[PDB]
């Protein structure tokens, strides 16, 4: 087409769905980690994760207001990632490295997973 | 604004 | 903070929700324009316009799956300006500009307003 | 990615 495109427009509608984020405002669902509730999006959580896209496309699991993660996953690995969902920066430390990839693979967010294999690789 |  | 940023994050986001939007999944509001009917998301509305804003904030309005828009509004015009706020291109023509200008206004979308006096000024 |  002729269109013409606003190059900051993305950027400031993400800054936007994390206000929305921050005063609870619009979010449809509680995310349940070893006892630890993060609210949210679940638009903006399947726009980031393929296992939440794939939960909630599901018929059933789309109605629901609660999910409950893998008692494996780390709160503050889930808290990390949340973050990056609405915000695009990633808090990647040597003390969490390894919970954010394992919450990553998980949550199946492929650019951070390969980041963090590439960080891990340059520490051996 | 830019031509994408 | 010491976070790294992933500089496409934003776009991909906005990219899947408009593959969301065009599957018709977790829309969740009609807008009505002179009897046509455009299905959203009320986040990324909001995210995009003080208009949409305003209305989903309010206590009453924020529950309402239907909102009907002043009946000056184009549908031409809401449509070019919904397909902006989940794409970030604007679909701006000599057609077309007056509708969108309008409809750009009235939805409080200060930077679509912003191209299209410019647009204006300069085949003056 | 990049430092922001
Ligand atoms: O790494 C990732 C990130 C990610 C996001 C999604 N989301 C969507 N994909 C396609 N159409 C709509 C949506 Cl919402 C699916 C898979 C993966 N895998
Ligand atoms: O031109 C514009 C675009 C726009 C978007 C919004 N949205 C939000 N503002 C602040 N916190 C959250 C949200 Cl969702 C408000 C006013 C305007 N005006
Ligand atoms: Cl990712
Ligand atoms: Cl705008």
């Amino acid at each position: 087409d002729s269109c013409i495109q606003f190059t900051r427009h993305a950027s400031d509608v993400l800054l936007n769905l994390n206000r929305l984020r921050s005063r609870d405002i619009l979010t449809d669902v509680v995310i349940v980690v070893s006892r630890e509730q993060f609210r949210a999006h679940k638009t903006v959580l399947m726009a980031c994760s393929g296992l939440f896209y794939s939960i909630f496309t599901d018929q059933l699991k789309c109605n629901l207001s609660v999910i409950n993660l893998d008692p494996e996953i780390n709160p503050e690995g889930f808290c990390i990632l949340l973050d990056f969902m609405y915000t695009s920066r990633l808090n990647l430390r040597e003390g969490n490295i390894m919970a954010v990839m394992a919450t990553a693979m998980y949550l199946q967010m492929e650019h951070v997973v390969d980041t963090c294999r590439k960080f891990i690789k340059a520490s051996e | 604004w830019v031509i994408p």
